[PDB]
RNA sequence: CCUGAUAUUGAAAUUCGGCACAGCUAGCUGUGUUGGCUUUCUAACCCGCACCACUUAUCGUGGUGGGAGACAGUGUCAGGCGGGCAGUUU
RNA sequence: ACUUGAGUGCAGAAGAGGAAAGUGGAAUUCCAUGUGUAGCGGUGAAAUGCGCAGAGAUAUGGAGGAACACCAGUGGCGAAGGCGACUUUCUGGUCUGUAACUGACGCUGAUGUGCGAAAGCGUGGGGAUCAAACAGGAUUAGAUACCCUGGUAGUCCACGCCGUAAACGAUGAGUGCUAAGUGUUAGGGGGUUUCCGCCCCUUAGUGCUGCAGCUAACGCAUUAAGCACUCCGCCUGGGGAGUA
């Protein structure tokens, strides 16, 4: 079915490691039979409060479609070792 | 878990064993065994140091790799064998170089695993990689203490540790006894919790199989006449009559602390023990 | 060498505490209702908090101070009767802040009351 | 657009002093369209799109 | 659960009668495809019990359809027992 | 066993007190001399710490590391616990 | 042979119905330093106690464990006990409209068997708050009493048990039936469907007010305590006694 995977990236890591994270995350969000709907962003934008004392952060949205059930928990076990995300969320 | 027993005899009345369902390939590997002659407390003078030892059953030491070298080579896991020298079980990994070795086995392990310092090093159960390359809140065991020495802390059955944070040059480890402690940042750590967790409910049930494990009886102090224990005889049974219960060599044993002002342990031990 | 600060007042129904501080919270001077000598049931009297806020004002005007922000909390009286005493002792008060630890539904209250 | 949670109309209709949700009586909402607008705020606060306590 | 793109296949291999979505044959065959799938949830999860009231409920429904089927047809009652393994 | 004082034992500092009254209004300022508390660096010393040679020895010595560092171990002196053990009186 | 009951198929919604795994925010307690300093508390009044060896106040800090503010209301759901932060995989039942489908396939259930609020017990983890037992100060002629700072088993999780309550609608289930008004929730019927505008209807839960009837009276009164049918459970003065 249709999913959506959102993750707020902490700042000052996408001037040189830009697409050293997101391409590898969308190299693992987009696998196991998944032509995604749309991979886009929302930008380095405003947070409503502080998260690990970050006032801002990158927003990146990946809206992936597949028919395998729990092949996306790799991202839920790659977002822990990667300390380069500050929060995240999957819906549907 | 524990296979119980049925009271056909007064010996087997409440005895409780430990079922061997996590043991594969019960015969050992005849190239990693080294002989192990016993001693009951018999040092290089022949006298008796440490008491209550000796006898039981013959054993044969099985060579364990605590170093975890051979960086960046995929190691399968073949067979999970039994080891009498220690409380955990044991594993027989095969590196792709055909160099069969032994690993102390973590909780769930049959798949195939990796030792590498920082390549990607694949944080899963069974993978060893230094403490600067481990994220926080990660249950580790078999830590080294000195760099390159060999894994020392938390090697028991069902033991564990916990990485808390990262200080200026060290890391910060919570040990199983509840004692926060700084370890140098290039000591390795196996990730996971060591298996065989049902170990301390093995009710021995009988004074005979508590006796062929290498244990001898321990006579209490108040039944020795006062040549040889400070809780000497007196007519009848007797309360101890000291201000403090004493060990058989004079030192008070119930309450008094024993460690001394020691190098490279006062500046590292932040919290003490909790008991 | 201080220009602006914060004037904490905290007046429960059994006491009254004013703690006029610096912006880090460094204690310039504090002036409680027990400090003036209200030993008894006068800490439940709203007159006592009136003069309890003015011992701390001039003790903070000698360190240099113009404009403060006021943080108050109390189930009892004196919660607004004592803030205007900062005006009546020569201190500019503009901002009012009602901090109160209202919980997000946890950690059960004490149950001493037996109806 | 009562459905999705990545819009700004959640920010402009339901705040009083702390960010607490206004009731269904005072705003003038429906009942079916309160459940689609309640949990969507609970997902909105978890992704820092709106504050739990705002002042 | 079973989906309604795969539930229809359960009917077709148990059509001794033609174009019948409800029979003493076909819904009994659908019930077994759930009992074999509810009872494999209930060999992994055990603390729940609201499923185990729906489990007791569906079988005793079939025991009334099967006992109707004993009292109409001699060789169709025995066929349905032999075809799936269910008694 | 525990704890000081010095020896082996070096530099860099930063504050804090005793003198000295150096400024000359109980407490300020700031120099000449004394005793500390800390903080960091490496050159002694220490490692039942890693490969490497004597050697196809998990002892030892020699060698680039990595750790800890003027504390520890040790020598002399001094105080305090000490029926664990001894000599004797009753 | 018949299709109103009962069951499935297709078209559709509303859910705090369960069970494993993550994840998030706000308050409580304890440890680290400062600025700081004689009071913090508690009360009919007071203290016992913590504090002057630097307590509360006051800031960053980090350690834990537990509940789940605002939505939240008559609402919803499950046969009951009960279930309210969020996301994910797995999982039961009920309902709306009906073209389809074999064709009485029913209702009730003596024993049997399975879930059961809390307290309590067994073997292991973990232990912030509240806190029986327990020690303390006064109120009392007397005080575990009521009141106050303290406080352990317990509270939370995993596994195995015990099965009781004002376990209540103090009203057992199943079918049909008989004056009417006024709300509310999820669906369907007549409109340019005016969008939470509107009235027009039909069906299922949910509350209120009220004829005939019945009732000792109170009060029920379409969700009957009315008129009838089926089957089950129980009672026969109050103690003795749910005891032997
Ligand atoms: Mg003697
Ligand atoms: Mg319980």
């Amino acid at each position: 079915r249709t999913y959506e995977v959102m993750y707020i990236v902490r700042p000052n890591i996408e001037e040189d490691a830009k697409k050293a994270l997101v391409e590898r995350f969308n190299g693992i969000l987009a696998t196991e039979g998944a032509e995604v709907l749309e991979a886009k962003d929302w930008g380095k934008r405003r947070l409503a409060y502080e998260i690990n004392d970050f006032k801002d952060g990158f927003y990146n949205i990946v809206r992936v479609k597949s028919d395998n059930n729990k092949a996306t928990d790799e991202f839920q076990r790659l977002a822990k070792i990667s300390d380069d995300i500050i929060r995240y969320m999957v819906i549907r | 878990a524990i296979k119980k027993y049925k009271p056909i005899t007064n010996g087997r009345r409440n005895m409780t064993s430990l079922d061997f369902a996590e043991i594969t390939k019960t015969t050992p590997e005849k190239s990693l065994l080294k002989p192990l002659p016993k001693k009951a407390g018999r040092n290089n003078q022949g006298k008796l140091t440490v008491r209550h030892h000796g006898g039981g059953h013959k054993r044969q030491y099985r060579v364990i790799d605590f170093k975890r070298n051979k960086d960046g080579i995929n190691a399968k896991v073949d067979s999970i064998q039994y080891d009498p020298n220690r409380s955990a079980n044991i594993a027989l990994v095969v590196y792709a170089d055909g160099e069969k070795r032994y690993i102390i086995a973590p909780k769930g392990l049959e798949v195939g695993q990796i030792v590498e310092s920082g390549a990607e090093a694949d944080i899963k159960v069974g993978n060893a990689l230094p403490l600067q390359n481990i994220p926080v809140g990660t249950v580790v065991h078999n830590i080294e203490l000195k760099p390159g020495k060999g894994g020392q802390i938390a090697r028991s059955a069902g033991a564990s540790a916990q990485v808390l944070g990262k200080e200026g040059k060290y890391v910060l480890i919570r040990l199983r006894s509840g004692e926060v402690r700084m370890i140098l940042s290039t000591c390795r750590a196996t990730i996971g919790q060591v298996g065989n967790l049902q170990h301390e409910l093995v009710n021995v049930g009988k004074a005979g199989r508590s006796r062929w494990k290498g244990i001898r009886p321990t006579v209490r102090g108040s039944v020795m006449n006062p040549n040889d224990h400070p809780h000497g005889g007196g007519e009848g049974r007797a309360p101890i009559g000291r201000p403090s219960p004493m060990s058989p060599w004079g030192k008070p044993t119930l309450g008094k602390k024993t460690r001394r002002g020691k190098k490279s342990s006062d500046k590292l031990i932040v919290r003490g023990r909790k008991k | 060498n201080i220009e602006n600060g914060v004037a904490h007042i905290r007046s429960t129904f059994n006491n009254t505490i004013v703690t006029i501080t610096d912006e880090f919270g460094n204690a310039l001077s504090w002036s409680s209702a027990g400090a003036l000598g209200f030993k008894g049931s006068k800490k439940s009297t709203p007159f006592a908090a009136q003069m309890a806020s003015e011992t701390a004002s001039k003790s903070a005007m000698e360190h240099g101070l113009k404009t403060v922000e006021v943080t108050v909390k109390g189930p009892g009286p004196g919660r607004e009767s004592a803030i205007r005493a900062l005006q009546s002792a020569g201190l500019e008060v503009t901002a009012i802040r009602d901090v109160t630890p209202v919980p997000h539904n946890g950690c059960r209250p004490p149950k001493r009351r037996r109806v | 657009t009562h459905i999705d949670y990545k819009d700004t109309e959640l920010l402009k209709r339901f705040i009083s002093e702390r960010g607490k949700i206004l009731p269904r009586r005072v705003t003038g909402t429906s009942a079916k369209y309160q459940r689609m607008l309640t949990t969507a705020i609970k997902r909105s606060r978890h992704m820092a799109l709106l504050p739990y306590v705002k002042e | 659960a079973i989906s309604q793109e795969r539930k229809n296949e359960i009917i077709k291999e148990y059509r001794v009668h033609e174009t019948d979505t409800g029979s003493p044959e076909v819904q009994i065959a659908v019930l077994t495809a759930e009992i074999n799938a509810v009872n494999e949830h209930l060999r992994t999860h055990k603390k729940d019990h609201h499923s185990r009231r729906g489990l007791l409920k569906m079988v005793g429904r079939r025991r009334h359809l099967l006992n109707y089927l004993r009292s109409k047809d001699i060789q169709r009652y025995r066929e349905l027992i032999k075809s799936l393994g269910i008694r």
